[PDB]
DNA sequence: TATAATGGGAGCTGTCACGGATGC
DNA sequence: GCATCCGTGAGTCCAGGG
């Protein structure tokens, strides 16, 4: 839904 | 002729590309200093068409003398500038992106 | 010789409501809730009011008021959408050709004791100017199968329906058309404008829906 | 820049590009005057002989919409520069002599 | 929106006859102009159609014989009268126009019920049909006293109202 | 309307009625391409099932359906009509899916086209009307009757 | 001349300052009078309170503010179109955690704007009113769940934009939810996060029953309040880390950051009231000691079981009782904007405080004054100030709008809110209101009264204590007022005891008859039921809400006219309208006059002290009316404190003068009165009644481009020197030149644009042998339909204390003055609702006249008034009929005035003025006279047998007279009536709205005709009279309208040229936006194809779209 | 209203056939300047200026004073339209 | 061009009918 | 299938705009 969310948990990953 | 129908389609990649007189590759539009169109940009005369009737971007042809012609050193065609309201351009995507209208206009017709 | 009087008499101003309010008691009002107070003004606009029978008639005027403002654009809604389902309606033809037709009824269940006569303008409004699809014989009268109503037809059939020879009139009519896209000369009837036949390319639809549309501020 | 859909106003009754008047395209008013100027040199012109007509036509750009040079038309009517020049004066002087009698192209000059 | 066209207050004419409105001098100059430019011209009011226009564009150049060749332009045409909201065919009608002094619109007793027009404050656009069909069209269908009868219930809908029945009934 | 003492002839309220009545929906497609709950046109079924009789086929079985003024307006054949009226994307998206052609029959779609409307002096039935005069007309009758 | 006044109910208290809304509330915002460390945490005080200190290390901390003085006045800052404001300075402090190091500095923040005497604004010139709101109260509400009958929802509101929406329901499986941001929790959650445990709650809300049962979850109260907030973080943020801090910092910021959640004083203290608690601060909940502590949560749960349960004590609240419902007034209009300025300030502190190695280096003051400029410019309770008139100003700041950021939408909005309750009585006025769409959301303050600090608007009531009513008066809300039985003001007095043993009073609104004993107070006067402009109506009791409602409102559009009057009957409320809207010049002090000028008074008062007051003449209001003074004094008066020194505009000796006291007859006239159209005299023109004076302003700017500079200049290419004539030498009109459309205002002249020219413009260059010149005539014009005099022209060019935007050389304006007579179409009405344009304007011999020979000046139809249901305006005209004879005015206070019989004492003593004036002259009663006295016996409205006079005199007792047509010398068959009415001209004037276009601009993309007269626009042919042109059939008329007469751009071309040839319009073509669907559409990928009926594609760009 | 539009109804089947066909007649009327008309002299409507009565030069009310006589003949498929406009063209030349 | 620096802020509130989409 | 819970687009005309 809100996409810097989805990217800061993307990075969060490695 | 004359008018007796009007069609609606989808149209394909390959006809969007036969509108289009050319790709827009910069995000610029006019010249800060000269207010005139940049090249490649989403003004361009070498796309869309003259600003002025009859006359090339740098000026060598300003005549309807030529018509057709395209102007060697701007790139420029020779016609009238009522064609900016006609002349369509396109970006070409490095990657498909869907359109909008048949994914969120429920039932989508892709989904 | 009044002049109050005679302004309503005559239809040139005002109704019997409003000379009460003049001459007679302002009478019941409503509360905020829309239930009506208990004790109404009794004296009249000539009179005057106290300062708290204006404030209590505060709020039936201010809920009448919102009441004519809502419902402007309620009513330009309503024939937009009227006029969009109706607009390619029609005459595109004389005649389409159908057998089929309406009966409109003369007479209305009551108390379901009996049948009585529907009224008068009720009937004017589903016969005036329609086109009969089958022969009528009353009262000596033969009216023939094709033949355009006229007022003094409709008042005709009220007569014999009031002497017991008919109880309902077959006409053509829009429901019972089979036009493409529209509506034929004969099942449509009278152009009212003008008291005769309609004239074949006639925008029936939007008439229709100005006709149903420009009375809805009317309607309370 | 600011944007041509810029709110005017409470309501979304007006954007800014509203009160925006094209100022490119020619007025009914101005391509009527052009169509009337077109149409009164026409007449006046053939008030002179083909030749006359012509080479102020060619000389002015009323043809193929440039101006020709000297050179140019004279060796299309097989003549002089000279001779082509002095041919378009006696034109001209005709052209003036004519409108001085009749006013008739005076209201085009503003 | 649309060329050859305008608007401005309205007002009673009884004196009109039904087919007829009062339409303001000033406006009617400016509704007709390419009309007047050319009845000029055919005239010896102006040399040519530029020269009266330049003429016309200011007030204190506006001659008299002007008004009277503005009358010729009128003769016979209808303009359009229009009261918005527009219910139903009946908010336009077409009027031949009476050139007045004044800024205000004229309009028909008779004609108001319909237009549900009256006289505090209201306003109407008015507009020109310019070819012959447009001008046939409004003529012959779109006249007031051609459209008297309702087409909604068939009754009279231009008839008598107020002070005309109040006259009648006393 | 009677309630408010409003005078409204019913064939306007017909019209309209006629209007809300236009669809039907497919019970048993038959020997048809249709399907069951395919909702189509009372017309258009119609000529499919005597085109089907006609050829000896099965007919298709629908049964009648009610839409209100909005439905009914957004459900009409022209693509042009409907995208005015409301639902202007939903529309347009069907219509683009389809292919549909606007054949110009009612008023809106001509109207945004600036064509001539088909009612009044446009109507095919009175438009192409010719006048002349008797003298003209007795000249030409002469120019025909020498060849 | 003499004022007679009628009504027995003496006034306690005046009326309060009518505009201490306005002025009150920003002083309380600004604290600009008190020195800095008095001040107290409100307003944009408190605004500083909640952003610093700034954290994060460094610290920057707020110490004070200051506001110093204005830059320009205020007639300045309206002439140069600057917005009148105050530098706003801040001292901040630095401070470094480790190091100790402490900075300081004041720094400037930017402007903030002003409010002027008066109550309104002056933003870029122009003169703006920042209108109330009115929206809900903040506070604990509980209400009828409109889907379970008997279940209830709980609902807490905060002040706006400082905290959500929290709201508590049972749910049908019986656990107790909570919503906000729309997110439904068990609230058993959040009550262990606060610390509770089953054995408190169980304790605490058993009492009622199984529903404590389904707040009863073990799992949630087998988890600490650590694990109870991490679970709340997740289900609240899915996906957020539930990290520890942060779900701290969450919940807190949530339900107890004050900086964040507020109450505000009014839902803290309505919140205390409704609940029976204590508050500490403004919020839900404190974080105390590591942990949070509870305020609100189980109170509110207290109450709803309680509610639900139906344990008496607890009620359901009515959201529209003006309890509930309060007034944000400027001053907290504006602290909101200014704390969101601030907060965006803050926010680059901070930035600043991370990227860097001074207070002022940290602070950046932009986005604050961008806030403030859109708060004054862009708002929608930011208005344009109406001034028309005095009253339109004083109106405006009184106003109370439901709209605005954080109201409501209209169209939206239901018949509640705009309903009249109960409660606004003695609030706000039930009449003053709009008709259109926003009828109910726009309100008007009653006249006595008052918002209190709160924010609840209260009323005025008297004290009784048994029988006896004193002195004593009580403000109440609205709340407090529904505790007792309240008399009404009309109730009979003897001395101060009440004389009656019925009394009707309300309780709660509900009307009651009740004994003096049970009376506790008692109304002030029918005055406080309504608005000023509703006030203004003598014999309002006389008049059906529906035209009074019309009458308040178009009072605010009164023209101020050149020879305005007072009314002759008054309602005793227009000397205060006149006082409070500084409509007036009065005496500071007891003194003498000195001098006294067109231009000033100089006044000499008691200290000695020689005080000089310039008077204001002939300047333009924001409408274009006229604002200016005019002496009421002379050399040597003697003047006492408060005495008349000069009448502004509308006002006659100090009094409200919105129109003319006109002779009017009531009677039908040859249809030119027809739905209320008016018929008046040519005396009127000849005498300049109606007639007003209006100041339009016109503007040019000369720029440099990038083809060489614009030139304001007399050399203007190809004009003669008529054109020329009244222009200045720098190209400037002249002062006192009349100008017409057409003429110019100021020369200009603007470098053509590189264009080579068309080859017949050579050949016709060459004919005549005139270089084309370089620069064109670019000039100012008088538009169509304007013109007048000029009075005044400013000339701010650049290198002269000036500087205009970048590229600007100069700019001129323009002011032209205009006297506006009535004429026919102008609009004319009375305080009654009765309104109508002008259709005729007769000479004199054509008026129906008395037999003394007087003419009537107006003729208003009697068929205006039966349906209308306004006899006000009847009475009004009798009692105007008996001053006209006996040279006296009246004061008839609204409910409290002059009853019939003393309208007919007073219409015989002006019959026998009028009568004995004949009889003694020598003539006895004319042939046609008995004649109407026959018809008049026949009509029953004379006694048969009495004389002529005795006839005559029953006649002029019902308001009525012979009257002679003026066409024929016949009289009228009955007897008229006649008499003085108090008629305004309104501000729409035909002048200004009649338009006409035969072509003209278009727009750019569609290439339709532009709107606006200014643009020299067209008319809009919309869908609905493109469906009229449908229904009648007539195609080529509607085709038209689509293309030759709109964007057909060859079709209006060759249309045009057609006519002026003579020829017939051609075919049209294709409209141009019908082309520019087709390429909108092509931009959604969309292929849209015009076929012909072989289903072949044709080409509606003629090859110019196609390679 | 139009002198006669009741008889000018009377004569069609459709009241938009009459507008056609008068504004169809009006057009041929300014095309030949008039000289085509079917009305003789003493009919020929007129318009009273300041200087005396000259002919109307409203063609549409010479088309329905036409129409009222009988003279003129309208329906469908009377002649192929370049034929008509060639003879109207022969016998009453256009102006140049 | 090199000390070291490693997951964001903003919300926001008095409508309503209706077609399609999710839980029972 | 049968209800509920969602998104979404809609709301007379003109005028001027600060
Ligand atoms: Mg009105
Ligand atoms: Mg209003
Ligand atoms: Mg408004
Ligand atoms: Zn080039
Ligand atoms: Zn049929």
């Amino acid at each position: 839904s809100d996409p810097v969310r989805q990217y800061l948990h993307e990075i969060g990953q490695v | 002729k004359e008018v007796r129908k009007v069609r609606i389609a989808l149209a394909s990649p390959e006809k969007i590309r036969s509108w289009s007189y050319g790709e827009v590759e910069k995000p610029e539009t006019i010249n800060y200093r000269t207010l005139k169109p940049e090249r490649d940009g989403l003004f361009d005369e070498r796309i869309f068409g003259p600003i002025k009737d009859y006359e090339c971007a740098c000026g060598k042809y300003k005549r309807q003398r030529f018509e057709g012609k395209v102007c060697e050193r701007c790139g420029v065609e020779v016609t009238k500038s009522i064609v900016r309201r006609y002349r369509m351009g396109h970006i070409e995507l490095a990657t498909p992106a869907a359109h909008i209208w048949f994914v969120k206009d429920v039932p989508s017709k892709i989904g | 010789f009044n002049p109050l009087y005679v302004m309503a008499q005559s239809g040139a101003r005002g109704n019997p409501q409003q000379i009460r309010q003049l001459c007679g008691l302002r009478g019941l009002m409503q509360k905020p809730s829309g239930e009506t107070f208990e004790v109404p003004v009794r004296s009249s606009f000539r009179e005057g009011l106290t300062v708290l029978e204006y404030f209590i008639s505060s709020h039936g005027a201010r809920k009448g008021g919102a009441d004519t403002a809502l419902r402007t654009a309620d009513s330009g809604y309503l024939t937009r959408k009227l006029v969009d389902v109706t607009h390619e309606i029609v005459v595109r033809e004389a005649d389409c050709g159908t057998t089929n037709y309406i009966s409109v009824p003369l007479f209305q269940p009551d108390v379901t004791r009996s049948l009585r006569l529907r009224k008068r303008a009720d009937i004017e409004a589903g016969l005036y100017g329609r086109v009969l699809a089958r022969e009528v014989e009353v009262l000596g009268v033969r009216l023939e199968e094709g033949r355009y109503l006229s007022m003094d037809d409709v008042h005709l059939l009220i007569k014999a329906a009031e002497a017991g020879e008919i109880q309902e009139v077959p006409v053509r009519s829009p429901l019972t058309c089979q036009t493409r896209y529209g509506v034929c000369q004969k099942c449509y009837g009278y152009d009212l404008s003008m008291a005769r036949p309609v004239s074949i390319g006639e925008a029936v639809g939007i008439v229709a829906a100005q006709s149903i549309g420009e009375p809805g501020t009317q309607l309370t | 820049p600011v944007s041509l859909e810029t709110p005017i106003g409470d309501e979304k009754d007006s954007f800014y590009g509203d009160f925006i008047p094209d100022e490119h395209l020619p007025s009914p008013v101005d391509a009527a005057t052009q169509s009337l100027l077109s149409e009164e040199l026409e007449k006046a012109l053939s008030k002179l002989s083909e030749r006359e007509a012509m080479v102020l036509k060619l000389r002015k750009g009323l043809i193929d919409g440039r101006e020709h040079t000297l050179e140019e038309v004279g060796a299309f009517f097989g003549v002089t520069r000279e001779r082509i020049r002095q041919i378009e004066n006696k034109a001209l002087r005709k052209l003036k002599y004519h409108e001085s009698r009749t006013r008739k192209l005076r209201d085009f000059l503003d | 929106r649309v060329d050859y066209s305008g608007r401005s207050v309205i007002v009673v004419g009884p004196q009109l006859k039904l087919h007829q409105c009062g339409l303001p001098k000033r406006m009617a100059l400016e509704l007709f102009k390419p009309f007047l430019l050319k009845k000029m011209e055919e005239k010896g009011i102006a040399p040519n159609v530029k020269a009266a226009r330049r003429m016309l564009e200011r007030q204190r150049d506006i001659k008299d014989e002007v008004w009277d060749a503005l009358e010729e332009v009128i003769h016979g045409k209808v303009v359009l009268l229009n009261r918005a909201p527009t219910l139903h065919r009946l908010g336009i009608q077409a009027f031949q126009p009476v050139l007045v002094e004044g800024q205000s619109i004229q309009l028909h007793p008779l004609v108001c019920e319909a237009f549900n027009a009256d006289f505090d404050g209201d306003q109407m656009a008015v507009h020109v049909p310019l070819s012959s069909f447009a001008q046939a069209e409004a003529r012959i269908q779109m006249l007031s006293a051609h459209n008297l009868l309702s087409p909604a219930s068939g009754e009279p809908l231009a008839k008598p109202s107020r002070d005309i029945i109040l006259g009648l009934y006393y | 309307y009677r309630a408010q003492g409003v005078k409204l002839h019913d064939k306007h309220i017909e019209i309209v009625v006629r209007q809300m009545m236009k669809y039907v929906e497919v019970t048993d497609p038959g020997d048809s391409r249709l399907l069951e709950g395919q909702v189509l046109e009372k017309w258009d079924v119609e000529a499919l099932n005597e085109r089907l009789i006609a050829e000896g086929k099965t007919p298709v079985a629908w049964k009648p359906l009610l839409m209100g003024v909005t439905k009914s307006a957004l459900s009409t054949k022209s693509w042009l009509s409907a995208a005015s009226f409301q639902n202007t994307t939903h529309v347009l998206t069907e219509a683009a899916i389809a292919g549909k052609k606007d054949e110009l029959i009612g008023l809106k779609e001509n109207v945004i086209l600036g064509r001539l409307i088909p009612a009044g002096t446009g109507s095919d039935f009175v438009r192409f009307t010719q006048v002349v005069d008797q003298k003209t007309l007795k000249a030409i009758e002469e120019a025909r009757k020498e060849a | 001349m003499e004022i007679k006044r009628f009504g027995r109910i003496r006034e306690v208290i005046p009326l309060p300052p009518l505009t201490e809304i306005q002025v009150e509330s920003y002083r309380r915002a600004l604290q600009a009078d008190v020195p800095p460390e008095k001040r107290e945490n409100v307003g944009i005080q408190a605004a500083f309170r909640e952003t610093f200190p700034i954290e994060e290390g460094l610290v920057l901390d707020f110490l004070e503010y200051r506001l110093g003085e204005p830059p320009f006045p205020q007639d300045e800052c309206r002439e140069k179109d600057l917005t009148y404001q105050a530098p706003l300075y801040a001292r901040l402090q630095l401070i470094h955690k480790d190091t100790g190091l402490i900075k300081e500095d004041e720094v400037f923040l930017g402007h903030i704007p002003l409010m002027t005497e008066d109550g309104s604004f002056i933003i870029n010139g122009a003169d703006r009113v920042i209108v109330s709101q009115i929206h809900r109260s903040p506070g604990v509400y509980f209400t009828p769940d409109p889907a379970r009958p008997g279940r209830y929802i709980a609902s807490i509101i905060p002040l706006p934009k400082r905290g959500p929406w929290i709201d508590l329901e049972v749910e049908p499986n019986g656990v107790v939810s909570m919503k906000v941001n729309k997110r439904k929790f068990p609230l058993v959650l959040l009550l262990r996060v606060l610390g509770y445990d089953q054995e408190t709650l169980a304790r605490e809300l058993g009492a009622y029953g199984e529903l404590v049962q389904g707040l009863m979850d073990e799992s949630v109260f087998a988890m600490r309040p650590e694990e109870a907030l991490i679970r709340l973080f997740t289900l609240l943020r899915p996906g957020d880390p539930p990290k520890r801090d942060k779900a701290v910092a969450y919940v807190y910021g949530l339900i107890a950051d004050p900086r964040r959640y507020d109450l505000g004083e009014a839902g803290r203290y309505k919140a205390e009231e409704k609940l029976g608690i204590r508050l500490s601060g403004r919020t839900l909940a404190r974080f105390e000691d590591g942990e949070f502590k509870d305020e609100v949560f189980l109170p509110t749960l207290r109450y709803l079981f309680a509610l639900t349960a139906g344990v008496p004590g607890h009620e359901v609240d009515d959201i529209d009782h003006l309890g509930n419902r309060r007034i944000r007034t400027v001053g907290e209009l504006m602290t909101d904007q200014f704390r969101v300025g601030l907060a965006r300030l803050a926010r680059g502190v901070r930035e600043r405080m991370l990227m860097g190695s001074t207070p002022a280096k940290l602070v950046n003051s932009r986005p604050l004054e961008a806030a403030i400029r859109e708060f004054f410019s862009r708002s929608q309770l930011s208005q344009f100030k109406d001034e028309t008139n005095p009253l339109s100003s004083l109106r405006h700041k009184r106003r109370i709008s439901a709209l605005g950021p954080g109201g409501l939408t209209r169209e939206r909005a239901g018949f509640d809110v705009r309903d009249v309750h109960r409660t606004h009585y003695g609030r706000i006025c039930p009449v003053e209101t709009p008709e259109g769409a926003n009828i109910g959301l726009i309100t008007s303050l009653a006249a006595y009264a008052r918002v209190d600090e709160l924010g609840f608007i209260r009323t005025p009531y008297r004290r009784v204590v048994g029988g006896v009513v004193t002195d004593e008066v009580v403000y109440m809300t609205a709340t407090e007022e529904d505790r007792y039985t309240i008399a009404q003001a009309n109730t009979p007095l003897e001395g101060n005891r009440i004389a009656a043993e019925r009394v009707v009073a309300r309780r709660k609104g509900e009307p009651v008859i009740v004994s003096p004993e049970e009376v506790e107070f008692m109304d002030v006067s029918p005055k406080q039921v309504f608005s000023v402009n509703t006030n203004l109506i003598p014999f309002l009791e006389h008049d059906d809400a529906n035209r009074a409602l019309m009458g308040s409102n178009m009072q605010t559009q009164a023209v101020p006219l050149i020879r305005a009057q007072a009314p002759v009957v008054m309602t005793g409320l227009e000397e205060r309208v006149v006082r409070d809207s500084l409509a007036a010049l009065y005496a500071e002090e007891d003194g003498e006059v000195a001098k006294v000028d067109g231009n000033r008074i100089v006044v000499r008062y008691e200290d000695g002290r020689l005080v000089e007051y310039p008077l204001r003449r002939f300047y333009r209001s924001n409408q274009g009316t006229a604002l200016d003074q005019r002496p009421r004094v002379v050399v040597g008066q003697r003047v006492r404190k408060g005495d008349l020194l000069a009448d502004g505009p509308a006002s006659e000796n100090g009094f409200l003068a919105l129109g003319q006291n006109v002779l009017v007859a009531i009677m039908p006239f040859d249809g030119y009165n027809f739905e209320d159209a008016i018929v008046i005299s040519e005396e009127l023109l000849k005498r300049d009644f109606y007639t007003s004076i209006h100041i339009e302003r016109y503007e040019i700017e000369a720029r440099d481009t990038k083809l060489g500079p614009e030139r304001i200049t007399r050399d203007i290419p190809h004009l003669s020197e008529a054109a020329l004539r009244d222009l200045d030498e720098e190209g400037v009109v002249r002062i006192g030149a009349e100008v017409k459309p057409g003429d110019i205002l100021v020369g200009r002249t603007s470098f053509k644009g590189e264009s080579e020219p068309t080859p017949e413009e050579r050949l016709l260059r060459s004919i005549f042998g005139e270089k084309a010149r370089d620069v064109k005539d670019t000039s100012l014009r008088v538009p169509p339909g304007e013109g007048g005099i000029v009075v005044r022209t400013v000339r701010l060019r650049r290198g002269d204390g000036v500087e205009l935007k970048p590229g600007v050389r100069e700019v001129v304006r323009v002011y032209v003055a205009q006297k506006r007579k009535l004429q026919v179409g102008d609009k004319l009405a009375n305080r009654h609702g009765n309104k109508g344009v002008v259709a005729k304007i007769l000479p004199v011999e054509d008026m129906p006249h008395l037999p003394d020979g007087t003419p009537v000046d107006v003729i208003l139809n009697p068929l205006g008034v039966p349906s209308r249901m306004n006899l006000g305006q009847i009475l009004e005209t009798h009692l105007g009929l008996a001053g006209y004879f006996l040279g006296q005015r009246y004061i008839s206070p609204i409910f409290d005035g002059a009853k019939e019989p003393e309208i007919k004492e007073l219409l015989a003593q002006a019959f026998e003025v009028y009568f004995g004036k004949r009889k003694g002259e020598g003539f006895g009663v004319d042939k046609r006279e008995v004649e109407v006295l026959r018809r008049a016996e026949k009509l029953g409205l004379v006694t048969p047998g009495k004389t002529p006079e005795e006839q005559l005199k029953e006649l002029f007792l019902q308001g009525k007279v012979v009257l002679y047509d003026g066409r024929t010398g016949e009289p009228i068959e009955g007897p008229i009536v006649v008499g003085q009415m108090f008629i305004m001209k309104l501000y729409h004037m035909v002048e200004d709205k009649m338009h006409a276009r035969s072509t003209g601009p278009y727009s750019l993309i569609t290439q339709q005709p532009l709107g606006g007269k200014a643009q020299f626009g067209g008319q809009r042919f919309g869908e609905m009279e493109v469906w009229a042109l449908e229904a009648y059939g007539a195609a080529h008329t509607l085709q038209e309208m689509l293309t030759l007469k709109s964007d057909d751009i060859e079709g209006r071309n060759a249309a045009y040229e057609a006519i002026i040839k003579g020829e017939d319009v051609p075919e049209p073509s294709v409209p141009e936006s019908f082309r520019v669907l087709v390429k909108e559409l092509q931009a959604l990928a969309l292929d849209v194809q015009t076929l012909d009926e072989k289903d072949n594609p044709v080409d509606i760009f003629e090859g110019l779209a196609s390679k | 209203a139009e002198p006669g539009i009741d008889k000018l109804f009377g004569m069609v089947d459709s009241k938009y056939r009459l507008t056609v066909v008068v504004a169809k007649r009006a057009q041929q009327l300014l095309r030949h300047g008039f000289k085509n008309t079917v009305l003789e002299p003493e009919e020929r409507p007129k318009m009273q200026t300041l200087e005396g009565l000259f002919d109307d030069p409203n063609a549409v009310t010479w088309a329905m004073k036409e129409l009222l006589t009988g003279r003129l003949v309208f329906g469908e498929n009377l002649v192929p339209e370049d034929r008509l406009q060639k003879e109207m063209e022969r016998l009453y030349p256009v102006e140049r």
